[PDB]
């Protein structure tokens, strides 16, 4: 498929987003690494970049080439609807990316967005009465429509 | 007129909220 | 499962129903609420809502100024402090085989408010006859919307246990009088309560007014220096509460000259001791005033003690005590999600922005 087929990019921001591409490729290898990215000094401090690289990385092999490149900023564009948003937040959390966030998951996330801002027993306690007040059907974890009447209101 | 007694214990053990780094994701101050 | 965490407890999820909290008798089963609230359990809202109807129903038969006579365990301010509330019991006595006199202020800033109602309030069921509860200037609808008892029941419960709690607060008694010695207030006096008849008057089942004698028994302070006077007015503007006003010790001297009493005891300050006698009155060689605070560590960070005041064979035994653990939660009972979402979004904005360039 062309890549304005598979986003709501373009031809001539493909083309844009294929120049900050090659520039971020150090090596050529037509993919993107961990390592690459954080060549950024920008990227430098965000807990996030990690999670960011394994969403867009659709396949598995630990780096994002053009189309993952492509499709993963697509997810941002002014022309996504609400409820693409809402996936792509979602996808932060769900890291086995299985469809539901786990008590592991969420707590895993958080911490890396936290840091050592909480004890891990503090972390525990609130992903734990987090779960239990947004779990509806009981299965200990939490689903997307579980999660979008938490947070659909937030915008 | 009662007498009064005072009966004491030990001190507090408890823990601390840990200083929130302002580059990662902090609790608000209450 | 995958959670990472083992080393705190996992709170249960079933809320308990009405016929595992009550006896076949109508009982509450206290054993069993205690436990299931110290794991951060919760009651179907049916049943929450029965405990607190039930406790205000007999609150309400009370009068304004209760009679309560020693041996009984007086106890001051707890704000939500449901896990030093378990160890308040251990201290002061059970409740099967003790008289208790809380002074109000059972709910705010400690963020298990709702749990001390319930088992205060299911222990009233228990004992109506024994167990004791006064009015503090928190059991209102003012301070708990300000405050976060109001948002604690939603997200635990809804606002109809809320507005149950609201009414049932209107039912609190106002005072005490302890052994016909003491009077037990939260706050303290009025110029407007010069006798007990005053407080017998009152209509007490009503949102607490801004103004008046009503106000000023769950409002009112001892001046900052009680019993060093340097003027003598009897009350003056309280610039710290922004009502009511403070009390000064020739006031509370002629209070109890004139009605033939001993001491006022009350709570509504935090005392770094958990506790506060005053100045002896020229009348009686007794401390005109006790404060009572039964808060250990308050806010978590005040670093207290608390105590309790078992009156008993004569002797007023003041009982300190120091905190327990509790379990953590954010500001507002916010969740994870809310409250991580906006972080979220920033960062990877942030991210993204600079791939981009
Ligand atoms: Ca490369
Ligand atoms: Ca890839
Ligand atoms: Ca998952
Ligand atoms: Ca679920």
């Amino acid at each position: 498929y062309p890549l304005e087929m598979c986003s709501h990019f373009d031809a001539d921001e493909i083309k844009r987003l294929g120049k900050r591409f090659k520039k971020l490729d150090l090596d050529n290898s037509g993919s993107l690494s961990v390592e690459e990215f954080m060549s950024l000094p920008e990227l430098q401090q965000n807990p996030l970049v990690q999670r960011v690289i394994d969403i867009f990385d659709t396949d598995g092999n630990g780096e994002v080439d053009f189309k993952e490149f492509i499709e993963g900023v697509s997810q941002f564009s002014v022309k996504g609807d609400k409820e693409q948003k809402l996936r792509f937040a979602f996808r932060i959390y769900d890291m086995d990316k299985d469809g539901y966030i786990s008590n592991g998951e969420l707590f895993q996330v958080l911490k890396m967005m936290v840091g050592n801002n909480l004890k891990d027993t503090q972390l525990q306690q609130i992903v734990d009465k987090t779960i239990i007040n947004a779990d509806k059907d009981g299965d200990g974890r939490i689903s997307f429509e579980e999660f979008c009447a938490v947070v659909g209101g937030l915008d | 007129k009662p007498k009064i007694i005072i009966t004491g214990c030990e001190d507090n053990v408890y823990e601390k909220l840990p200083e929130q780094n302002s580059n990662f994701l902090c609790v608000k101050k209450l | 499962t995958d959670r990472v965490v083992k080393a705190v407890p996992f709170p249960p999820s079933h809320r308990l129903t009405a016929k595992e909290v009550f006896d076949n008798d109508g009982k509450p089963r206290v054993d069993i609420l205690k436990a299931h609230l110290m794991k951060e359990g919760r009651l179907e809202e049916s049943v929450a809502l029965r405990i607190i109807t039930e406790g205000a129903s007999i609150l309400r038969q009370e009068k304004n100024l209760l009679d309560i006579d020693a041996p009984v365990t007086v106890c001051g301010d707890i704000h939500g402090q449901f896990f030093d509330l378990m160890k308040l019991f251990e201290v002061g006595g059970s409740p099967a085989n003790t008289r208790y006199l809380f002074l109000g202020d059972y709910v705010d800033r400690g963020y298990f408010s709702i749990e001390c109602v319930l088992y205060l309030w299911a222990l009233k069921i228990l004992y109506p006859k024994t167990l004791f509860l006064l009015r503090g200037n928190h059991e209102c609808r003012h301070l708990t919307e300000y405050f976060t008892f109001k948002q604690e029941c939603k997200i635990k419960y809804s606002e109809r246990v809320y507005d149950a709690c609201m009414d049932a607060f209107d039912c609190l008694p106002l005072a005490a009088l302890m052994n016909q010695q003491f009077l037990c207030v939260h706050g303290g006096l009025s110029p407007e309560i010069n006798t007990l008849d005053d407080i017998r008057k009152l209509d007490r089942f009503k949102e607490p007014p801004a103004y008046g004698p009503m106000c000023d028994i769950l409002w009112s302070d001892p001046l900052e220096d009680f019993g060093n006077e340097k003027t003598q007015e009897h009350f003056t503007h309280n610039t710290v509460r922004g009502c009511s006003y403070f009390y000064s010790y020739p006031a509370v001297c002629e209070f109890l000259q004139h009605n033939n009493l001993l001491s006022i005891l009350r709570a509504h300050e935090a005392q770094d001791a958990g506790y506060r006698m005053y100045r002896k009155s020229q009348t009686t060689g007794f401390p005109s005033l006790i404060t009572i605070f039964s808060a250990p560590n308050y806010l978590d960070v005040y670093n207290n003690k608390a105590a309790v005041l078992k009156y008993e064979n004569n002797v007023m035994n003041i009982r300190q005590f120091n905190c327990s653990p509790h379990p953590y939660w954010l500001p507002n009972f916010m969740d994870v999600f809310t409250w991580s979402l906006p972080f979220v979004g920033e960062k990877v904005t942030e991210m993204l922005v600079n791939v981009l360039n």
